């Protein structure tokens, strides 16, 4: 029995029970919530430490022997912020816990044991998440995944078939042929993937086609004609087939008003993109969805935080994507109906408040694919910042609201999208994606990536230096991203139906291919930490927004963190 | 430094604008490709000094360069330069329109045109309708969008639009204001007169036994403007 | 020029230096990247020019930036800049340390601790025992070593010690110079208490039957400060 | 919100947090530590209760919808004791928890989710206990499994292949051609099957042949021949092939003492049979072993609890089964050494701190197999009357010795013999081999046996009855017990290199085929509630028992609970 001072512990171990952390520059602090590590028994590798043979790695390990093992991990989750071990085996998370030797050590079960065949990854003072899902991908270039794996995003759903004007547009891989080329493409990549098909039809059997060729759901895009039949015909396919729509809705009222819309969803489950209405959506009162039961809300990076340069960019933006004219005044109604910097400066405070649910890219169709989680962090420190702390909170910390804006991009969208038994969170029997946070840069610049239960991306310095630290440093693809092995550490999602139809085996798929399911009978309540509904009420004058009678707003932003002091551009 | 891949390609951007801009120093006249990357170094070192707007930077963009710094032919190429720049709240998109003004002759892809107008819609006559937004939205109507089927809270004589679209150019649309009145042409639609969609009101070949079906349905969902006679007549599939 | 990977690597990390110290230069004030890219720059230029050893360099590297020129929180999140250069007697390995000095109050990551101290290995009664290296060579032990089969030129009362590891932080060592003697708190090893390796004295379970097992073994095997009593009696399995 | 009396909400639903039972007719009380429920949303079986279609039952269920769900069920078990819904998935515990439908509840997870596929068993007033393990076995008679099967246990481990003499002393399955009659005989039967093989050679090729036809194991008995040399070699093997070594010492000291024997096994895993010695072992001081690391002590039942008749009782049984005679002061010395009333009475106190983990049969080789968790249970109240409530306990409850002797037959034979992976707990992931037990006969008399998830045994009325309930009533074979269905319900254990070698295919097995794991590495240490070491002094001439120094003694009972008031014979 020794002391140890609080300081000289967490230099070697990281913070314990009681001490708390900032997250980036933000404002955010993270308390330890609990631990499950014994005092005097902490794993540590290096010379002379703990994790040799006969000490903490077992010299007759259990059956159940890890391949990997984080030690003194400081895990965010939505299930909590704490202090673990995190063992891997097989590509799945194996345990939770205090994990060594039982040999010479008391707590540790089987699951936890380190063995001769386990390699060491040292946790101390770094974070663990979940990998990122971003489920508003428009495929429209091959290097956005790169872009968003480098950012802790390690699975991207969504559609498109390249640069074409279809998919500059939309997210939808269309018709059976274009499916196949996508899903025979996918092999190249270390990401997770997952393709969204054409709801824009009426037609039954051309909608059931495409699920069966390998879709994981619909996207509905106004630019291929959201009408309330589409809308229909694709809500009643998906619950045939047990697989999720998405939905971009007509910002020109063409065939209705958004009431006529909430009509032909009929009480279906149905997710909407960028639900505050810049990315599109029926002008000026969309957002009013957002308070509905059977609606997953997202919004878009582009519109979060609301900043001083905000109003002017996407002004701009829709003058060009939509070939307007300023000397038109139609073009000019049609521009001040879509942009409502009302409506972008209640997205923040609406996110605050839980009712918006999934932060998403709309990546190269106003979208940054590599910013979601950056402008998730940068939104919840402008609202702390505004709004001071929450009042969920149970202590001198932010954990509360921690939970959930991280929510928003690792386990709400994995629900939504039906792939929440495989990825989303740091579980024992999930999916191994996990993203390496030093705090100081937490939420911008991660460490590594281990995709599968392996290293994947990392920072890296140059490949003749006597050690890996010295410059230049950046993120290099690590040995799972490579040859055969990316095949084992990377799944296409896919729907039941195609699964049990062999779509791996009949386009000769090497990698993993997984099901979605559970996608037709989850609400808005089944969102982690946002699942806030309350009757939405827009002005259609001043385009004001109303949460049970009062109003909501933001105001807008001339300065946000994790943004200059991070990047050379 | 923890780069990322976009780090590494706005780091190339930056040095090829650095030659652009050298080569404008020793007396070259810039091409294409120069006058792009000059513009878009230019927007990146203004947004990181963190002292001007993003609109500020639209507007100083088209000031970089004046047309005798250009080749012949340059000016007309470079219609609108974009570029994505983090300022101190955030990364935000820059887009510079015309930032060079032609002063030469040459036009690449220069489109030599007849005079002479182009009659879409021939042979089909158009009616005239008068349609009211009695809603507190805009409405915007396609070309080819069945307009018996539009917003219901647009109010019109129905009857007379049946199996019609607007008689205007192809993938161009017509604005409805709130309490905006204005009148239209309608062309019928062509091909086979399949009309499935829309509203789902027809949802089968358009012709008269379906118009009496489509009316009353319209009746019955509440569409403005739609007189369809009582003591309506099912048929046996509706 | 039969450019490596390496090299490549390494020109971009020289311009990324330059456009640092162009920024320097308008009065920017350099953040994260900036900084880091400035510092490796410098020194590749200086190891290069060939007029400094490598210790100067990791010297020199700490006067480029004063806090005054680089953002607020860079200072804290700069703790090393590492970088291979060529000198004229081929690649070494510089690293400065802290370059630059925090101003500011601004510390990405920062820690909020509580001040109430750890208490590890609780519930273990510690027992002391001096020890004395009687070789010539330095030896150091670490916390989960069992300090009975440590190396057998350490001198001390190996019975007292079986079962027993030392009561320090976990992945801390105890260091021994030649002719050292100092006195060490040793608990007993938890878990099943199953100690296999170390130097083979074991290989079992811990308990009293296999401790003078273990004690004959090390006189055998001559371990210092080792008594098992003479005329031992073997057993079946040894 | 309403208000609902204690008394007429637990005659509804059964006890809740706070509450405590009785159990059987013992002086044991069981406290309700905590409960999964949410007040106003429990689940009830009945004309117009909850579980039915659109109300409990989901009208869109998940797809790990459930077959089989347990409502309001108090759980008895090491990891607490508590109320929850049992839900049961493909013959494992899919889900502990709420339970129910999401379309009308708020807390429900998609593993406990109760569709149409589902049956409802209900448990309110009821306890859920892990089915038994019995790990001393004699296979003397086919008959024994059903009786055992009757009593709660639902695995049984021994050795024998009939009622040959070799088997009435030992258990022990001798060879590859007798494990495969016994392994093909097993097919037959509603228990968990696993076998031990001769463990008394020096022939390691021998050794090693056994392990790999089936066996999971050694036992080493002094009937063929317990001697150092014999202990050494089935150690060495058993170590190459992880699996599990029981032994019965030389009660002669023919070869040695029981020092020797501890030298033999020189510190490596094994399992002590009747560690108490009345059913064999070194006379008179066996009993010491039970405080060393490397020993896992079980005791028989005819030793537990100490009574005024177990003494004379024992006496004469040694006679009859030895063939002693009473003119013969040799045999007389042999029994006198052997019985040893002062070990008997010390068996009981050592139950009770912890220092004996298991409890066994030694089923008709003087023991009784459908008594174990009887006595078990009547050792509990014994002890409890005597030495009053234990100090570990938190609250006016017997909780801890509740878990301390529930271990005793459920987690700690299946730790010791590498099962505890598939059974020995109500754990999710494991097999649901469950007993239900109405808490006036809890210990003696369940109500039914669910295996493999099925309901395998049953109380039954008469087959023309109107109802289940009218007399007579007695345990029958229920669905799980017939035809192809125990094939399902069934697991035969063998070993991991049997199991690897296609044992099931080469014999033609149907039952499951599971390979046992983590046999060499688990100390008495791994013991859930009986971890305790110490060092036993035995006098050599009174035969008094000693730990660290103190007296260890029990009295005997002239009258138990759970035997005269339940069984008319
Ligand atoms: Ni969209
Ligand atoms: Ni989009
Ligand atoms: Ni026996
Ligand atoms: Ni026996």
């Amino acid at each position: 029995m020794k002391k140890i001072s609080r300081k000289e512990y967490v230099s070697m171990y990281g913070p314990t029970t009681g001490d708390k952390v900032r997250l980036g520059d933000t404002d955010l602090i993270a308390e330890v919530e609990h631990d499950y590590t014994i005092y005097g028994e902490e794993l540590k590798f290096g010379g002379g430490k703990t994790l040799r043979e006969g000490m903490s790695q077992s010299n007759n390990p259990s059956k159940e022997e890890l391949d990997l093992i984080i030690t003194n991990a400081l895990i965010v989750d939505y299930t909590g912020i704490y202090k673990a071990d995190i063992g891997i085996k097989d590509g799945k998370i194996a345990g939770i816990g205090k994990g060594g030797n039982k040999d010479m050590q008391d707590g540790v079960k089987n699951n936890l044991s380190v063995g001769p065949a386990t390699e060491a990854l040292a946790g101390e003072g770094l974070i663990v998440t979940a990998g990122g899902i971003d489920t508003h991908i428009h495929f429209i270039s091959p290097q956005q995944i790169p872009t968003a794996f480098a950012s802790g995003v390690t699975t991207m759903i969504g559609g498109g078939t390249g640069p074409a004007d279809g998919t500059n547009a939309t997210t939808i891989t269309p018709g059976r042929r274009n499916l196949k080329w996508m899903l025979r493409a996918a092999e190249e990549y270390s990401m997770n993937l997952g393709f969204l098909a054409k709801g824009n039809t009426s037609n039954d059997a051309s909608l059931a086609d495409q699920i069966e060729a390998g879709a994981i759901g619909f996207k509905i895009h106004e630019d291929w004609g959201t009408t309330p039949s589409a809308i229909n015909h694709a809500l009643d396919v998906a619950d045939k087939y047990d697989v999720q729509v998405a939905i971009h809705t007509d910002t020109l009222n063409e065939a209705g008003c958004v009431e006529d819309t909430m009509a032909a969803i009929a009480g279906r489950t149905m997710h909407t993109f960028h639900t505050e209405g810049a990315g599109g959506g029926h002008a000026p009162d969309i957002i009013k969805v957002a308070g509905e039961h059977n609606i997953l809300p997202a919004s878009t990076n582009p519109t979060i935080p609301f900043t001083v340069n905000t109003e002017a960019e996407h002004m701009d933006m829709l003058m060009v994507c939509h070939h307007l004219d300023k000397s038109i005044k139609e073009d000019v109604q049609f521009a001040d109906s879509r942009i409502r910097p009302q409506t972008i400066a209640a997205e923040d405070t609406l996110h605050d408040m839980g009712i918006f649910s999934i932060t998403s890219s709309d990546s190269q169709a106003m979208g940054r694919v590599g910013e979601v989680i950056t402008r998730t962090w940068q939104t919840a420190d402008k609202n702390k910042k505004e709004f001071g702390r929450l009042k969920e909170e149970k202590g001198d910390n932010d954990n509360f609201r921690i939970k959930r804006y991280l929510s928003k991009y690792t386990i709400n969208p994995a629900i939504a999208h039906g792939i929440s038994e495989y990825v989303g969170s740091v579980e024992v029997g999930k999916v191994a994606d996990l993203v390496l946070w030093s705090p100081a840069f937490f939420g911008v610049k991660p460490n590594m990536i281990i995709k599968g239960g392996f290293i994947a991306l990392s920072q890296m310095g140059d490949a003749n230096a006597s050690i890996p630290t010295p410059q230049p440093v950046y993120y290099r693809e690590m040995f799972a991203h490579h040859g055969k092995a990316k095949y084992d550490a990377n799944i296409t999602f896919v729907s039941q139906a195609a699964y049990d139809k062999g779509i791996k085996e009949e386009l000769g798929l090497e990698r993993q291919v997984l099901p979605v399911k559970n996608c037709r009978n989850i609400t808005k309540k089944d969102m982690q930490f946002n699942d806030t509904t309350a009757h939405i009420e827009v002005n259609p004058e001043t385009y004001h927004v109303f949460v049970d009678g009062k109003e909501v707003t933001s105001k807008p932003a001339n300065k946000v963190s994790l943004a200059q002091l991070f990047s050379i551009f | 430094m923890k780069l990322t891949p976009k780090e590494l390609d706005k780091l190339m951007l930056h040095y090829a604008g650095e030659l652009a801009r050298k080569r404008k120093e020793k007396g070259i006249k810039l091409n294409y490709v120069e006058a792009v990357a000059l513009i878009s170094a230019h927007i990146m070192e203004e947004a990181r000094a963190g002292k001007k707007t993003a609109a500020e930077l639209m507007q100083e963009g088209r000031t970089l360069l004046k047309p005798d710094d250009v080749m012949d032919g340059v000016a007309s190429m470079i219609h609108e330069v974009g570029i994505e720049a983090m300022f101190p709240d955030g990364t935000k998109l820059v887009t510079v329109h015309t930032p060079i003004e032609a002063n030469g002759k040459l036009v690449p892809g220069e489109l030599f045109l007849k005079n002479e107008d182009i009659t879409i819609n021939e042979g089909k006559k158009a009616v005239s309708v008068k349609v009211k937004n009695v809603g507190d939205r805009p409405v915007q109507i396609g070309s080819h969008f069945h307009f018996f089927e539009v917003n219901r809270c647009l109010d019109f004589d129905r009857e007379k639009t049946f199996g019609k679209r607007l008689d205007i150019a192809s993938g161009t649309a017509v604005r409805f204001e709130p309490g905006e009145e204005k009148s239209v042409e309608l062309i019928d639609i062509g091909g086979n007169r399949r009309i499935f969609g829309f509203n789902a009101l027809v949802d089968r070949q358009a012709d008269n036994e379906s118009k009496k079906i489509a009316l009353h349905r319209a009746k019955e969902r509440g569409f403005h403007g739609t007189k369809s006679d009582d003591n309506y007549v099912k048929t046996i599939k509706e």
